[PDB]
Formats: structure tokens, C-alpha cells, sequence
């Protein structure tokens, strides 16, 4: 019927811009000619009303229309992807994550890595995107990847970092074995991508552990900063969904026939794809 | 009793690998019993159950499951057909075997589609494959989309490609891409080995096929000559996966325990054990 959608400020998987002053969104189309959609998406800037558009708005709107359903868009309220966290004896999702949960949204839209701590607790479609984590650096920087020592051995000297509450995070807590490389990281983690790209330009971060489908797109746009190591894992986005949701299934199908008859290919040339420096 | 699954396979070198028992009369190694309905001709129905032993990529993800899952199997090799396909209105292959309820899943290099997802589930991909290019090291394209491809004319001298006729990529490309279909039938191969020659003999330029079949054929090429594409340019991309009766009530255990895998770095060791080679 109509679905309360979550997203999260990713690009190039979701853009946030402000509305004009009368409340709309800027005609627009991309390089290529296309139109592009555009839906209001509320959040915080209080709560505000904004515009929301990319990779994952335009799986939105097909996913809406395939199934035929309305929906109402707004960004998540503290910026997070989601992790589980301990309360001051139970435990509680934060992030996109706890409000899917909590109700506060009906479907996670974003660029929102399936793994399984979160499938424990929700219902993960098809991947409609598969890509992996990679390693962002200041151009000029060397390192092999996250096998480097001054990744494994790290020190003041030489600060990584990845997204707080997140699924990297996610990543470097449940492996013991990397518990020395999260230790260092807990000290630097960022409260969003973005930041953290900023701080790699600034020289004030020295490598940012992300996922690739991010990574490559801020680095075909911003010729100062390069990837290096290349996927030393793979993982795949999917939609969001509680496990009693009457959407899971065709949800997964549209997701599959849009890969199989070349939808996908439309939008991750239009959006994710673009020329290296 | 409702613990002990019956489980249904295809062999599929390097994913799923047949040998036959040892001497005793058991499997060894790190093989696993599974039987096999030898037919006694190709014109009858009549046939004989005969004991075999099964290895390779899917069988350990198999006994991975087995162990985390905690639960056991009778594994067999299916005889009508190979992955799967609606004929006649009727499914074969190892799709059929689910859809059919003669075996609870079905393990091997499966791929997700939409159409075997109606009268199927599906585990998560443990294995991303897709529709992706093999090329001699130097030859650029990027993947299926390429306007090399799409408008072969448009470029001097044009390209020469082609897949294997009455496959599943050839279907997709029929659909998507017609002119690319039109142009590549004079292109096309009788299978994997003998477009991996046109491709050295010079006699072809670029040869589309499975992604996760043209990367292990890639890594293990002799003298390093041929490459594929990088994964950000499969087309259609998908996954193998596990097959599954719907609303069957082992698919939560197993979607689990396969993200586990991939987050343990079980998959990477078998990934490195099975899939890939020296290049
Ligand atoms: O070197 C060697 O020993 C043999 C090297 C070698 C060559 C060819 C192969 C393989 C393995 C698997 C395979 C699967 C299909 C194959 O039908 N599909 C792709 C997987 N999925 C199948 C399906 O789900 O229907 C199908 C497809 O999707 O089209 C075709 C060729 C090979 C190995």
C-alpha cells in the first residue's frame, strides 16, 4: 500500500539536494539526455523536505511501479547504515537497520551490504548490485592493499579508517583475527563516507577502507584520489525488507529480471560507470 | 525422518567432480558417497543405481552446510537433463528434481534467474557469475554493452565474437542485444575449448560466455595468454546458487550459514583451493 522508505545519503546511489524555494525539484537530465527522477525525501538538514535521486531512486520507482505500490521517502535519522549494539543487558539496531526494526520504516533503499548479522533479523532481496571493499588513498600514497604492513602492523603515524556503524565495521569486529586492524580503526572511524573522503583530499586521513562501487565512482570524479589493493572482498547491495513483509518475493524477481533485461545496466552505466582520469 | 535430506547434483568439473569407489567398497579422500542412475542404453528408460564419489567446490560448500546446518544426505547425480530447463512445460534437470520434490535442494553450479525463481528458491549467491567476455591479453572491450559489440560495423575492422549456440547467454543476448545476436551466429562455437582456440589462432576476437566459467578458464590458461573482463562490466550479473523447494524451511539455515562463509573466509579458501590457477 504505502511504504515508508529509509535511505541514505550515498553517492552515487542517492544524492540529496535541496528543494527550490517553492518546494520542488529542479527539472534536471543527466549527460546522456535521460530525465532525472527526482522524489522529495524528508530529513534532517528538525526534519525537512529535500530531493532525493540516483541509482537506488530509480530502483524505487520501478520497484513501485512493477508491484504497485506508494511510498513516502526519508533519510535516516542518524546518518548510519546499521549495526547491532548493546543498550546500557539487551541489544538494539542503529542506523538504517533499527528503523526498519523499530518500524520507523517499512524498506531499506540504499546502497545497504547484505551480511549475516544483518540477516539474522531481516529479509534481504537478490543482490541488485554486486561490487566489494576496496581501499581509497590520496594520490601518491603506496600501499599494497590490506595486507600492507602499515595496515596490519598500524601505528599513529599512518591513519586508516572506515564508516562508524557500518557494514566494514561490521566487518573488522566479527574477525578476531583482525581485531588489531579494528582497534586502530575505533580510534579514527568517520561519521559518514563523505567526511571521510574529504579528510583523504585533506591529508588528514591517509586511507579510507569503503565499498568499491563508492570508491571507483569518487575517483573517476575526483582525480586526486586513487584506489589500490582492489576487492579483497565481495559482498552485494540489497533491499531492506522485515521477514513478514508480503513484498519479499516479487521484490527479489523484479530484481532479477531487471539484470536480466538489462535495467541494471542502465543505471550502473548512468550512474555508477564513468571514464578514469 | 525429516533430518535426513535427499539432495541432488550435476557433475560439473570443477564444481562438482564423479569418480568412481576404490580397494573396499567406500569413499575416500575428501570425497562423498553419491549414487548415479547409469541408464543401460540411450533409447530405454531402464537403468541401474550405481555408487559413486563425489568432489569438488560445491561438494565442500555441501559439507560445509552439512556440518553448520546439522544435518545429513543422501546425495545423487541427476540423469533427465543437466542444470534445468522448461520443456514442454515441464522442468528438468536439477530444477526439476526441487520443483518435483524428489530431492529437498540442489547443489552445483546453479545460476538465479527470475524464471527458475517462480517454481524455485534460492539461497544467496555463493558464487557471483553473469554474462562477461574472454579476450587475447591486449584486445580491449569493456563488457557486453560495448558499441563494438552492439554496432560491430561502426568500427574498422569490425570485431569477431561469438558464444555457444542454445545456452543461456545466447538467449539472453537474443533478447537484449538482436543485431548483436544476428552478427554473432556466423561467430559461434561448438563449445568452451574450441572458442579458446579461435581466440589464440587468431580466428576470433572475443568470445562472450559465463562469467565464473571464462574466469576459471582465464586463470589456468596456458602461457597466460587469454583474460577476461573486470567485474564491474558483467552484464546481467548474478549468482550460483542453492536450489531449494519454495517456502522450504531450510533456506534461513542455509542463507546463514552461506553469508557466514563469506564473511569467515571459507569461501576465499575454496575459492583458492578449486577455482583458481596460476595466471
Ligand atoms: O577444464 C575443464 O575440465 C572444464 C572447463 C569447463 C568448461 C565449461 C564449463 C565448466 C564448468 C561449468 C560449466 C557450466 C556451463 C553451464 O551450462 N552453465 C553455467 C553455469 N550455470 C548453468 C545453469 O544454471 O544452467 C549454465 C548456464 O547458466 O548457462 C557451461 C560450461 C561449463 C568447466
Amino acid at each position: 500500500t504505502r511504504l515508508k522508505i529509509v535511505t541514505i545519503h550515498q553517492e552515487p546511489f542517492v544524492y540529496v539536494k535541496p528543494t527550490m524555494s517553492d518546494g520542488t525539484c529542479k527539472e534536471e537530465f543527466t549527460v546522456n539526455g535521460d530525465p532525472v527522477k527526482k522524489v522529495i525525501c524528508t530529513g534532517p538538514n528538525h526534519t525537512v523536505p529535500q530531493c532525493c535521486y540516483g541509482f537506488c531512486i530509480d530502483l524505487l520507482i520501478k520497484l513501485a511501479r512493477t508491484m504497485n505500490f506508494t511510498y513516502e521517502v526519508h533519510l535516516v535519522a542518524d546518518g548510519k547504515f546499521g549495526t547491532q549494539e548493546r543498550v546500557n543487558n539487551k541489544k538494539e539496531w542503529n542506523g538504517m537497520m533499527g528503523e526498519l526494526l523499530s518500524g520507523q520504516a517499512d524498506m531499506i533503499v540504499a546502497p545497504l551490504t547484505i551480511n549475516n548479522e544483518r540477516a539474522q533479523y531481516i529479509e534481504f532481496s537478490k543482490p541488485f548490485k554486486y561490487q566489494g571493499l576496496t581501499i581509497l588513498v590520496k594520490k601518491g600514497t603506496r600501499i599494497t592493499g590490506i595486507n600492507d604492513p602499515r595496515l596490519r602492523n598500524p601505528s599513529d603515524k599512518f591513519i586508516y579508517a572506515t564508516v562508524k556503524q557500518s557494514s566494514v565495521d561490521i566487518y573488522f569486529r566479527r574477525q578476531v583475527e583482525l581485531s588489531t586492524m579494528y582497534r586502530h580503526m575505533e580510534k579514527h572511524n568517520y561519521e559518514s563516507a563523505a567526511e571521510a573522503i574529504q579528510a583523504v583530499r585533506d591529508n588528514k586521513l591517509h586511507a579510507f577502507i569503503w565499498d568499491s562501487a563508492v570508491l571507483e565512482f569518487e575517483a573517476s570524479q575526483k582525480c586526486d584520489l586513487v584506489t589500490t589493493g582492489e576487492l579483497f572482498f565481495r559482498s552485494g547491495f540489497g533491499i531492506g525488507m522485515r521477514k513478514d513483509s508480503p513484498w519479499k518475493q516479487n521484490v527479489s524477481l523484479s530484481i532479477l529480471k531487471s539484470h536480466e533485461n538489462g535495467f541494471m545496466e542502465d543505471l550502473d552505466k548512468t550512474w555508477v560507470r564513468y571514464q578514469e582520469c | 525422518d525429516d533430518n535426513h535430506l535427499s539432495i541432488v547434483t550435476l557433475e560439473e568439473r570443477p564444481f562438482v567432480i564423479v569418480e568412481d569407489i576404490d580397494l573396499t567398497e567406500t569413499c575416500v579422500r575428501n570425497t562423498v558417497p553419491c549414487r548415479k542412475f547409469v541408464k543401460i542404453n540411450n533409447s530405454t528408460n531402464e537403468g541401474m543405481n550405481v555408487k559413486k564419489c563425489c568432489k569438488g567446490f560445491c561438494i565442500d560448500i555441501l559439507k560445509k552446510l552439512s556440518r553448520t546446518v546439522k544435518f545429513t544426505y543422501d546425495l545423487y547425480l541427476v540423469t533427465n537433463g543437466k542444470h534445468g530447463k522448461k520443456v514442454n512445460n515441464v522442468w528438468n534437470g536439477m530444477i526439476g528434481e526441487v520443483v518435483y520434490q524428489r530431492a529437498v535442494m540442489a547443489v552445483g553450479s546453479l545460476t538465479i534467474n527470475e524464471e527458475r525463481s517462480e517454481v524455485v528458491d534460492f539461497s544467496v549467491p555463493f558464487v557471483e557469475t553473469g554474462i562477461s567476455v574472454m579476450v587475447s591479453r591486449g584486445t580491449q572491450v569493456t563488457g557486453l554493452s560495448d558499441k563494438k559489440f552492439q554496432r560491430p560495423h561502426d568500427y574498422s575492422p569490425p570485431f569477431r565474437f561469438g558464444t555457444v549456440p542454445n545456452g543461456s547467454t545466447e538467449r539472453n543476448i537474443r533478447n537484449n542485444y538482436p543485431y548483436m545476436h544476428q552478427y554473432m551466429t556466423r561467430f559461434n562455437q561448438r563449445g568452451v575449448e574450441d572458442a579458446l582456440v579461435s581466440l589464440k589462432t587468431g580466428k576470433l576476437d572475443a568470445f562472450i560466455y559465463d562469467a565464473a566459467v571464462l574466469n576459471y578458464m582465464a586463470r589456468k590458461d596456458e602461457g597466460c595468454k587469454l583474460v577476461t573482463i573486470g567485474s564491474g562490466y558483467i552484464f546481467a550479473t548474478t549468482g550460483y546458487g542453492i536450489a531449494l523447494q519454495k517456502g522450504s524451511p531450510w533456506k534461513r539455515q542455509i542463507d546463514l550459514a552461506l553469508l557466514q562463509f563469506v564473511g569467515d573466509g571459507e569461501m576465499e579458501e575454496l575459492e583458492t583451493l578449486w577455482l583458481t590457477g596460476i595466471c
